[PDB]
């Protein structure tokens, strides 16, 4: 069963890009580390198993990169168009950036750990001639979008 | 010119991989090793102490087979391969030859 | 002794060469995973070659030579190229290449059909200088498609503007053009659609009036060709006098309303010689009954059932 295809106002390799900047960019700096990195520290240490994003957050960061200069392709409008999707992207984006933990948390006791850490032992002997998972697997947090505030 | 027409792959225990490293080399390397016969335990003790390593030794090399038919196998291609017949008394000849 | 050789690579399991005249290689892309002939392409010449015809290779990613076709610079009097579903390839570096070089004393077909989308390419018209107290660089498009009578870029994303730049710069020569093949380029929109980026129009007046004595349109999976944008050919009948092959087939959205005035006002040119629109779900059956009964195409074709558009061989060379 074939289909057709069509081109669309969107490139989720460049939103992807998008995302990931703004993942490790923005903060909330005029209440005065970027704001989503502190709490992907915190998931990394399992101490919150929720990551909020903001809409007003990618609107400040939108505004800020327009007022630079740059073009910011709207990603507040795209990502309440087609919601679903971005919910992957962004799991992506936190599944590549996300950083170890700085607090110690009786690691062994984890299933997933051992389970995944076994396989790796016997990939590494076939490797030596003697991705590792499904992401959502290893993925513990639960990400949602928080909606954008009036004004 | 031929687009594809399918076939289908099969797989066997047989005289090569029998021969590579994990295969009788394994035998000589752990078998001395892993198996103990002790007048201080029963004889199905025993038994059940030499037969742990080669089940063992035959899934890890050859996971399809079960051991009876695995052991089948072995003695009917032991019998009829000269690459093995010459491994085979090419282990005795180095016994003569200490 | 060889001048003709063969590869045909269903499977995978672990200096001068003036002999040569036509080298055909083609692979099952799930199963092979690099690419056969890339240290002999590089390295060697081939300088009698003809033709090549390279499918479903795979180009190594650590390699911006052989990314950038730096070893397709190796064949002189190459008179055709073919090349498709070669996963890692770029119609944009080739068109790089193209820029840089006159590669190619004569050119008589080209065909390029990479698979993925990859993004927007425009025709690189940029011509820049050093210094102005310095030469600006001779861009060698025109003398290296010059020579063209058959132009495939089924799949290869680019950019309707891109072709007509091609035509406005008399790049395509079109007084040599017999063939031209656009099909599944997501990348064009005709005049008439009121939705679009203004780089990837096509401007068929333009493109029609420059190589006007073609015989042969592909315009097969374009899906933007919808009713309204087919206006635009009608209104551009009188410029295609020589075309007697269209395949428009697999097309999703065209009714056979504008197969009908098509025709019709093409028979104010006496048939069209063949049209093809297999698959393409919405032209009425009693409509290409009427194109059958009163006579408007010596040959149309209506598998309505058959799904894809690949015949090995006839035209493609993309392997199964």
């Amino acid at each position: 069963a074939a289909l057709p295809s069509i081109q669309l106002p969107v490139d989720y390799n460049n939103l992807f890009n998008e995302i990931t900047d703004f993942l490790v960019t923005f903060k909330q700096d005029t209440l005065s580390g970027p704001k989503y990195m502190a709490m992907l520290q915190k998931v990394a240490n399992r101490e919150l198993n929720s990551v909020i994003i903001d809409l007003d957050d990618i609107l400040q960061y939108q505004n800020e990169k327009f007022l630079q200069g740059t073009q910011a392709d709207d990603l507040v409008s795209a990502i309440q168009q087609n919601a679903n999707h971005f919910t992957e992207l962004f799991c992506r984006a936190i599944d590549n950036n996300m950083p170890l933990p700085t607090k110690e948390i009786d690691y062994k006791d984890d299933v997933l750990d051992v389970i995944l850490n076994q396989r790796r032992l016997r990939n590494e002997r076939m490797l030596s001639d003697r991705e590792l998972f499904p992401p959502n697997l290893t993925r513990r947090y639960f990400l949602y979008f928080k909606p954008l505030s009036q004004n | 010119a031929i687009t594809a027409r399918k076939r289908r792959p099969q797989v066997k225990l047989t005289a090569e991989k029998l021969l590579s490293d994990k295969g009788l080399p394994y035998v000589l390397k752990n078998a001395h090793k892993r198996i103990r016969i002790s007048s201080k335990k029963n004889s199905y003790d025993n038994l059940s102490n030499i037969i742990q390593f080669y089940q063992l030794w035959a899934h890890e090399l050859f996971p399809k087979a079960k051991f009876k038919d695995f052991m089948k196998i072995c003695q009917t291609v032991g019998k009829t391969d000269p690459v093995l017949r010459e491994y085979r008394v090419s282990l005795f000849r180095d016994e003569m030859g200490m | 002794l060889l001048k003709k050789i063969e590869l045909i690579f269903v499977n995978s399991l672990v200096v001068i060469y003036s002999e040569l005249e036509k080298i055909t290689l083609i692979c099952d892309k799930k199963k092979i995973k690099n690419f056969p002939l890339c240290r002999a392409l590089l390295r060697g010449q081939f300088p009698l070659l003809q033709k090549l015809t390279i499918t479903g290779v795979t180009f190594p990613m650590n390699n911006q030579d052989i990314m950038n076709f730096q070893w397709l610079l190796n064949f002189p009097d190459l008179k055709e190229l073919w090349i498709e579903d070669n996963d890692n390839c770029e119609l944009s570096k080739f068109l790089q290449l193209l820029k840089f070089s006159n590669v190619w004393k004569n050119l008589e077909k080209l065909t390029f059909r990479e698979n993925k989308l990859y993004p927007i390419v425009n025709l690189d018209e940029d011509q820049p200088v050093t210094n102005d107290d310095e030469v600006p660089s001779m861009l060698f498009y025109k003398e290296n498609l010059q020579n063209l009578e058959k132009l495939d870029l089924m799949g290869t994303s680019i950019s309707g503007s891109a072709l007509t730049r091609l035509c406005e710069q008399e790049y395509l020569d079109g007084r040599k053009l017999r063939s031209l093949n656009i099909g599944n380029c997501p990348n064009i929109q005709f005049p008439n659609n009121h939705a679009h980026t203004a780089r990837m129009i096509l401007d068929v007046n333009a493109v029609l009036k420059r190589l006007s004595k073609l015989e042969e349109i592909n315009l097969s999976h374009l899906s933007s060709l919808n009713d309204s944008t087919m206006k635009s050919f009608i209104i551009n009948v009188p410029f295609l006098e020589n075309l007697k092959r269209l395949d428009i087939s697999h097309n999703f959205e065209i009714t056979g309303i504008s197969i009908y005035e098509f025709l019709k006002k093409f028979q104010m040119d006496q048939p069209l010689a063949y049209l093809n629109i297999d698959g393409c779900s919405q032209v009425s059956h009693i409509t290409v009954n009427m194109i059958r009964a009163q006579n408007l195409v010596t040959q149309v074709d209506c598998v309505y059932e058959r799904d894809v558009w690949r015949k090995f061989g006839i035209n493609s060379y993309s392997y199964s």
